[PDB]
């Protein structure tokens, strides 16, 4: 179809992909460093969906460099795919609005 | 680093009555406690894991309670298949560590 | 008007299983939830479980050995709570209430005491106790009645259906021989009786009896 | 699960007095505790919710503050229908628990 | 009226349609979990509401599986429905402005 509404469904896809291997690298990352909680792969990857959406409550977060690094990219894929959706849905709008419009 | 303390180190119970595992963490950990069988000469073998927890082919007679840093582990009508050590393990923090054991007798 | 309504006994043999009822009036939301608690003879309440009605979920005390299964009906707006293979150990009181989802028990039932016993239901036989011929009285007479050879417990014991409440002692029950015993005291002004009746209402639930007795003057 | 302590037992005050109940939780459980109230051969009645809010159909007497892990619940002039035991409940972390209770004598 | 306006009107009653809905099934699905917090409608209301704006102030979180599923529904449909407001926003500057240009 059109290209935003495309662009919208890629960012869904690639943040499932995103949040996948964020949760795999987190855990990747976080074992070896004593304190770390970020450890099996189920609540890896509720922290990698609260980091996508920036709730980021507090009960898991990285506490290693490459933890933080994977979590920049999490926190990144989200915001980003998140606000193509907001695009998205703008470029509909303006485009409906110029049809009731006549122009 | 976790420390977990099983005390008492030896549980005395009569045959059939309900015996209860202690099992205390320095800090808290949820519910990410984990407990194992060990009889003579045999490895051990997961009972309940995340502290309340079912695990096919385990009598039903097992069954765990608990959260934060107090953890129980019960034995409903105990029996001499039951004579062993019992260890608690967590995983709520790396490196994941183990209580030093309780032995059961009967 | 009483809110949740439960069965004042139940007689269980042991090994055998029994299902308690309570049912709810007043006000019923989405978010209410129904609680059973279990509370021994001489010790504190302990928590058994837990359910949502408009939902039917069911949650349980993880620390003691499950003897319950809570369900409820809807239509009936009744709370069940199945009891099974009990022993002496489960014999206790079970009250039942419940909890608008805010974390709090705003009203209890009156409790359904549950016994676990081999002994047969036996209702009591109630006797009259008034003052001999050579006790002198005061301004103050006191009556009472005596309730023996029943089983299981409890019974309730009320002066002139409820209206004399002032003045009233109702012993604890001492058991013997697989039968409880128990007696009530009641005082009245010496100068209203015999003239203004006074009768002594037992009931006891296990075996669904309540008699009356009137206590009049000795021959 | 989260342990509440209520301690002393047994409250030993005469007619007229102010009587404080305590009540303390293994952890910080902000203000999520209530109290009941039970009679010989009566069922409980909340007395105060959330330490300390008034329950219409309460005297007034009766009163609780308190946060964190230490509750009171009081009593400003004692009188013979207070004689009873006291409960306090949390609910801020399932299961909701009990305390062990204290009875009130004059 | 003009359908980017409708969006967003929608989009906020089935936000709190949301938000309710979250409440319910937060607590229905976090109580039987030992610790478990998001235990009462109330706060659990709150909580559905921290969690739809992504301020997550970590006072209140679902430890269970159920919890967390109906967690990121919260979320989604809370960026979701702020971000078709801004998108509607733009609709609304985007055509006044092209009147201001006489096109
Ligand atoms: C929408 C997504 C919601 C995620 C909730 C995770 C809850 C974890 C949990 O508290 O679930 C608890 C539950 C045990 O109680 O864990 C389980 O087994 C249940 C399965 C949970 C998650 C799927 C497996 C993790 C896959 C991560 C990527 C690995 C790549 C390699
Ligand atoms: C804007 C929305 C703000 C929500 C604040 C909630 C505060 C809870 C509280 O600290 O309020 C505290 C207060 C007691 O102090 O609670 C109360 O009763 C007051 C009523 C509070 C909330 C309404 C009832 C909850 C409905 C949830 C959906 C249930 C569906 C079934
Ligand atoms: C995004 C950074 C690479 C993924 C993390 C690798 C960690 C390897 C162990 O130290
Ligand atoms: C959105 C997931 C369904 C709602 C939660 C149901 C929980 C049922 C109890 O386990
Ligand atoms: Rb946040
Ligand atoms: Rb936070």
């Amino acid at each position: 179809s059109a290209l935003h509404w495309r662009a919208a469904g890629a960012a869904t896809v690639l943040l499932v992909i995103v949040l996948l291997a964020g949760s795999y690298l987190a855990v990747l990352a976080e074992r070896g460093a004593p304190g770390a909680q970020l450890i099996t792969y189920p609540r890896a990857l509720w922290w990698s969906v609260e980091t996508a959406t920036t709730v980021g409550y507090g009960d898991l977060y990285p506490v290693t460099l490459w933890g933080r690094c994977v979590a920049v990219v999490v926190m990144v894929a989200g915001i980003t795919s998140f606000g193509l959706v907001t695009a998205a849905l703008a470029t509909w709008f303006v485009g409906r609005e110029q049809e009731r419009r006549g122009h | 680093d976790i420390l977990l303390t099983q005390s008492p180190a030896i549980l005395s119970v009569s045959p059939g009555e309900r015996v209860s595992f202690s099992c205390r963490a320095s800090q808290s950990i949820g519910t990410d406690i984990h407990w194992y069988q060990q009889r003579t000469n045999g490895s051990p073998r997961l009972l309940i894991k995340y502290a309340s927890e079912s695990i096919s082919g385990i009598p039903s007679r097992f069954s765990g309670s608990g959260s934060g840093t107090d953890f129980t582990l019960s034995i409903n009508s105990v029996e001499s298949e039951d004579i062993a050590n019992y260890y608690c393990q967590q995983s709520n923090r790396w490196p994941f560590t183990f209580g030093s054991g309780t032995k059961l007798e009967i | 008007q009483v809110q949740l309504q439960q069965p004042g006994a139940e007689l269980v043999k042991p090994g055998a299983s029994v299902k308690l009822s309570c049912k709810a009036s007043g006000y019923t939301f989405t978010s209410d939830w129904i609680h059973w608690v279990k509370q021994r003879p001489g010790h504190g309440l302990e928590w058994i479980g837990e359910i949502i009605p408009s939902y039917g979920r069911a949650n349980y005390n993880e620390k003691i050995q499950k003897k319950a299964t809570l369900t409820a009906d809807k239509s009936s707006s009744t709370a069940f709570m199945q009891l099974s293979s009990l022993t002496s150990e489960d014999s206790a009181v079970y009250y039942c209430a419940r909890e608008r989802g805010d974390g709090y028990f705003a009203v209890w039932g009156a409790g359904t005491t549950v016994t676990v016993s081999s002994a047969k239901t036996t209702p009591p036989s109630v006797y009259p106790l008034a003052p001999g011929s050579a006790a002198q009285t005061n301004s103050m007479v006191t009556l009472g009645c005596l309730v023996k050879g029943y089983f299981p417990e409890p019974v309730t014991v009320t002066w002139n259906s409820g209206s004399l409440s002032s003045g009233v002692h109702t012993f604890p029950a001492v058991l013997q021989s697989d039968l409880y015993t128990l007696s009530s005291s009641v005082t009245v002004p010496s100068s209203s009786w015999p003239s203004e009746t006074v009768t002594c209402n037992v009931a006891h639930p296990a075996s669904s009896t309540k008699v009356d007795k009137k206590i009049v003057p000795r021959d």
